[PDB]
């Protein structure tokens, strides 16, 4: 194989080289250093500039040299709660716990910190999504409310009884 | 559309339901007329427990819905459902919930009344206060079940009672800002 299989080693190095504390940004050809690519092809070259690191949302350049992006991703508590309240405004919806967990290492000091900011929904396959807690509106009721607004039931009713009921009861 | 529709809306979609139900709304409240395959995409909720949320919705009628069919570039016919909210079948049903739960308070408070007080501890079964006379035995000169023969306490059924009464008082004071709004609605 050629042309499809390089880029994955490529994005595997810088990823595992960011996560060592490497802000700075890197050049193509000292990437290609430690990566065993030298001999990858020209016409390679011109198409990871073109296109390759410009559509992954991963990729940010500086000065014409590429990096990371951990401004996108989670890593702090500040910009969890930001991100969470931007998608709550815009209505762009949840972000799934795996994706936080891998974006913030120890994701778990800012779930306990924030506690009930995060609401989460629990997947049938163990993944939960965060939502966030719009605090404008916090009503809440006693569990005995709850069973006795869930005895009653209207679904298995026609509408002509509902309408009826005013006018029985006299209001 | 008034914002106070909006407003009654969402106090009794995040206090009254999940809020799974209380998000579906706040869609509806922004474009009145939404399609399922847009708010598909827009929760990324599971297509099964989604629909389940309209299907209660539908269940407490308070949106409705209007289905179009149509044939696409590809050819292939479609079926898309339209779902909109109606407030005039909304305010209905509310009202209607309001008095069915008006209605259930004094109906509790005969029913408290009305319950067992006489009750056999072996047999574990509530006795009629009219019953407990014909189970007493006028030979023996006291009280007992005829089946079991056991001393009969009364002290149970008094505290059911009390803790019903002191839920009135709450029940009255969290439900005026709710009034309130239907008050200001009647326009
Ligand atoms: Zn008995």
């Amino acid at each position: 194989g050629y042309k499809f299989g390089v880029l994955a080693k490529i994005v595997n190095y810088m990823k595992t080289r960011h996560q060592r504390g490497d802000t700075h940004p890197l050049t193509l050809d000292e990437i290609l250093d430690e990566t065993q690519h030298l001999d990858i092809g020209l016409k390679q070259k011109q198409w990871l500039m073109t296109e390759a690191l410009v559509n992954n949302p991963k990729i940010e350049v500086i000065d014409g040299k590429y990096a990371f992006k951990p401004k996108y991703n989670v890593r702090d508590k500040k910009a969890l709660l930001r991100l969470l309240d931007q998608h709550d405004q815009r209505g762009l919806g949840g972000i799934l716990l795996e994706d936080i967990e891998e974006a913030l290492p120890n994701s778990q000091k800012a779930v306990k910190a924030l506690g009930d900011q995060i609401l989460f929904v629990n997947r049938p396959d163990k993944k939960k999504i965060l939502f966030f807690n719009d605090k404008s509106c916090q009503f809440s009721v006693d569990e005995e409310f709850q069973k006795l607004w869930r005895s009653v039931t209207v679904d298995s009713m026609d509408e002509e009884k509902i309408e009826e009921y005013l006018k029985r009861q006299g209001i | 559309v008034p914002a106070a529709l909006k407003r009654l809306a969402k106090y009794v979609i995040r206090g009254f339901y999940g809020i799974e139900h209380a998000l579906a709304l706040d869609i509806l409240i922004r474009n009145s007329c939404v399609k399922e395959e847009d708010m598909l995409e827009l929760l990324k909720f599971d297509r099964k427990q989604l629909r389940s949320v309209l299907n209660n919705l539908k269940g407490d009628k308070f949106i409705k819905c209007r289905m179009r069919v149509e044939t696409a570039a590809d050819g292939k016919t479609t079926r898309h459902n339209y779902y909109f909210i109606n407030y005039r079948t909304l305010v209905n049903v509310v009202k209607y919930k309001l008095d069915h739960m008006r209605r259930r308070i004094e109906t509790d408070e005969r029913d408290s009344t009305n319950r067992a007080s006489f009750k056999c501890p072996v047999c574990s079964s509530t006795f009629t206060d009219l019953e407990a006379n014909q189970l007493f035995d006028p030979m023996t000169g006291t009280f007992r079940c005829t089946f079991c023969h056991t001393e009969v306490e009364e002290d149970e059924s008094a505290m059911p009672k009390k803790d019903a009464r002191t839920l009135l008082a709450r029940f009255n004071e969290q439900i005026e800002p709710i009034y309130a709004l239907l008050r200001e609605t009647e326009d």
